[PDB]
């Protein structure tokens, strides 16, 4: 059905909206033994990193984006690759862009003449899937530059980007069934 | 140590969850430029194309499978997908092969105990599908009971 | 004291014999299970033929082809279907990279009881080959003789 | 002092530059060669139609789907069209095996100047891939807005 | 010194010769069994298949040089010929890719001098395969001019 | 050709049942050395191990399902796979299996109307026969975790997949056959 | 043409079943270093083995097929390996399948009403090139149980394989021709 | 658009002429240490090898296509390398073929009847290509038998092949588009 359709889209991108909201602004993306002051268990996410025992429980430090002692300074593809883990381009990207096929989505419900707004939505949630995957890429990299493991933040990222592409296949469906029915009036 | 699942050693773990995550956008990726042009469909209409969503995911795991399928894209857009996707899976399956043979070279024959969860593996999918197809069988045999009353 | 050259079936070295007997349990249970997905259903049948390819003569033929890496001229295209094969496939591609990472180290071991591969290492392998022409022609001949049996039958 | 890890484009490594380059320029030739002798002939010619599908992009494609180890959905049938095909599966199967030889070894090379693959030894050709699709997306669109022109030209 | 045809090292040049006689005489053993029976003919009539000699050579070429072609035996004596050839093409192309890659590790990048054998034999080809076609063409043009006076 | 496909349905899942039976019950699985006192050339099967020659002839003794000592469970993959080893849970389920397709075919055969029982013993064949794949694969791993050979109670085992496997085919081609003349009465009804 | 086809297989058949006469025949399969008497270069054939030089030039000396002093005897593989290249049981089956393949070109060459004549030489030529594969094999094997060389009865030999080979394709091919005009007939 | 392909196949047949003869005639094949005197850095192409920088800048020594001593000829393979690489055979038939392909253009143009000249024209482009990429091959594979760089002579032999190859194609689409013609006003004159 064409509601059922409807409605399964918004939810979906409202779903993956809020998963990948959360990712970007908490700090469980990681848990490995490090220091949460200036080795003991600690929880970090992209830009803070917090320990779980110890008398400094709790207190939170800004990741070092930009180590320039345990490093001193490397290649133009080291620095390249930490600055964009620093600038998390590439989850603020699919956040922006599910935000945008969102936004495509309810627009078009006030719109239903127009035809090219579901593919315009459709489009941004298949971008935002693929900026998933590139700032996943990133991120799993750049933790490389003994034991870890990832928390529920990036869990929900990977969540996010699969309802994504799964509602960017229910967007050009739709698009498809209207152009369709479309086709079908001018024959008759 | 190795485990039941020790074939899966010599690629890491993030490796196999984007490999998963790139087949899905790959898959993803074709049907949307294979379906979603209104000047690909021909007079429900028919599309001049196979590439819908599931025949795309099947043509996506062939072509990883080192198998292939009974289609192929046709388009510029189809076919830019599936050669990309066709040098990512050569060197993907390449790396693998090659860090395997590396790993078993660490001549004594393979014994089944390395081998046991790819057949636990196999056996659960053909379980899988009996339940699958079982299931269709019932809801088609409900539907047409309730069509002949 | 002699060293012993490797036997004319060195070629099943590299795997278990237990592997191999699984692996011939596996290719028969897959295909059953292909057949009876495709074939079972009689939403699938339209005398009357099926709406797929996949009986049980051609379902062996698909999972031997999958198995050697082949491929024919049919695939599954129901969801059930495209699961057995999709799980075969990954256990093929498992099962073949075992036992292919180190054929050629596996049939040339002196046993005490880099070169070139000699053709006694494959000599086996060409045997078995010849074996399967010659059978091949001999059941073509025997399928032959009976239908020419048959139409005497019929013209008499 | 420190140890240089390997490039993003580091699965290029285990083949030099020249072989890259060499590699490109035999896949054009032979993509062209093989439209050349599938077309040329007007008897070969059935408005009027080919009695075969190699055409230059199909070619291309049938080319490149035989140096992948993939294939696709045509096939030459011809002498002269087979001949190419049967040299380039030779080419594509020496070089190919040459390539995947030691590609595991070659992608984890740390240069002064057995572990499973990390993520990062293959994040280059994932970047590859995301850009492709992109790209794919991008060429799709483009098109479809040219449709969109030329519907709305024909209807004005 | 390896030489200009020195990706041929891993196999001797017994089982090279062993390997072209064995493709000659699976070929033709495919063809006989496709096509000498009178009735697997249907209605010059029409055979159930398309294995002829040159197709069955095509099929057996393809089976060998992990490409595959588009048909396929349906018979059970042609099915078995390809099995027994599929057989032999693992076994062999195996035992090929494992000993050169013992061969090349005797991570020092392959270099064109080692491949240039290759690339002659590849260009070779693809001047056969134009002059096949040229010749052709002369023949065809003449068989046309002879046909219209 | 409906008669003789019921006779070898019958013939074959009777004789599949049994083979399986037998092979449950009897301990000529493995030849190997050991001791059956609580090194001499043993004969054991899934329960029991007793010696062969020797002193001690026809002396069987209760399989130690739980070998080694300071029983480490840390990794709980090695105790799942003793425990189903100990429990011989598959082999027993491909009997049952082979049991419920007899009385499948069984109560088909006095109903001849329901075509769906013979679907279900198919069914149930096939499944009996993926049964036994998993205990045989679990049996050669638990044994792995010193020349030794099977038995014939093992090669009984196996022969008793293929035969249900046989059985499974023939009896979805019954199935088949009964629905195809369903529809070519229907048509011709019609 | 058919009398074309027809000449193509009796030359081809005759021509096969010479150069394999000669290969049994001759005492050129190989050459290599060795003693023709009771380390000189020598050229050896299926049963004897003559010098090419030195003081014992032109002496031949039987092929010892079970040498006792050498290998003091082997395995059962071994053993029948080794028999089966003594016997050259497949060397001289390709040599009686080729001559039966030509005495039945020849009979229906007199016998022209019966058609399965024609399909039997065919399957005789294929048979004798499957059998010089065979022989092939088992000779190059036993050779095995440093520098050698094979000689013009070798290559004598896979010509007549390739020969043989060739005239059983012509006459399946005459046989689906000779049906195919019967069938023909039969239908007008 | 047939003109417009004629255009294109023009230019570019002459591009491909022009870029492959100005590869041959010059000398910035490969950048290397070497000397020019009949180690410093060095331009070389086919026959000459120049120095750049230094202090003998602007001396070019003719290559000596034979070098090494004690003239170890018992591999007949790499005295055949050698002298297909002296000759510089196959660029300068690559560079025939193109003027080749080119005058069967220009003659076309001039009879605008005989299909077979355009027919002639994308082989003989076809066939220059193809002796540009085995030059290619010799010319590297030559230079194996140390950081080097390639200068532009060899890319512009490289572009040289790509353009030969798409005229190539833009020829035989001719013929082909030039025989469906005549096939269609046939087809119309019946
Ligand atoms: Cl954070
Ligand atoms: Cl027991
Ligand atoms: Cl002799
Ligand atoms: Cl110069």
């Amino acid at each position: 059905d064409r509601g059922v359709q409807m409605l399964l889209t918004t939810v979906g991108a409202f779903a993956a909206f809020s998963l990948m909201t959360i990712a970007v602004g908490t700090d469980y993306w990681l848990y490995s033994r490090g220091v949460c002051k200036t080795e003991v268990m600690t929880h970090s996410g992209l830009w803070r990193t917090c320990c779980l025992e110890g008398n400094f429980k709790g207190l939170c430090k800004q990741i070092d984006h930009f180590p320039e002692d345990a490093d001193y300074e490397a290649d133009t593809a080291e620095y390249f690759l930490r600055a964009v883990r620093a600038s998390s381009i590439f989850p603020i990207l699919s956040v922006i862009l599910l935000f945008m096929g969102g936004l495509c989505i309810a627009a078009s419900e006030f719109y239903k003449t127009r035809h090219n707004i579901i593919l315009s939505a459709g489009i941004f949630f298949v971008s935002a899937g693929l900026s998933n995957i590139i700032g996943i890429i990133v991120y799993i990299s750049a933790n490389a530059g003994n034991s870890y493991s990832y928390g529920w933040s990036f869990y929900f990222g990977a969540l996010s980007f699969i309802i994504a592409e799964m509602v960017g296949v229910l967007a050009v469906h739709m698009f498809i069934d209207r152009h369709k029915q479309l086709r079908a009036t001018a024959r008759a | 140590k190795p485990g039941v699942f020790s074939f899966l050693d010599p690629l890491a773990y993030e490796i196999w969850m984007c490999i998963v995550f790139a087949y899905i956008g790959v898959s993803v990726v074709l049907f949307l430029v294979s379906r979603f042009s209104p000047y690909e469909w021909h007079t429900s209409s028919e599309s001049t194309n196979e590439f819908g969503i599931f025949n795309s995911l099947w043509f996506s795991l062939g072509a990883f499978m080192q198998q292939g399928c009974d289609i192929s894209p046709r388009s510029l857009s189809g076919r830019i997908v599936g050669g990309v996707w066709w040098f990512f899976t050569l060197i993907i399956i390449s790396s693998y092969t090659a860090n395997l043979a590396a790993f078993l070279t660490v001549t004594s024959a393979l014994s089944l105990s390395n081998v046991a969860g790819v057949f636990y593996i196999l056996v659960g999918g053909l379980g899988l599908a009996m339940l699958v197809a079982l299931i269709e069988f019932c809801y088609k045999s409900r539907a047409e009971a309730k069509r002949m009353k």
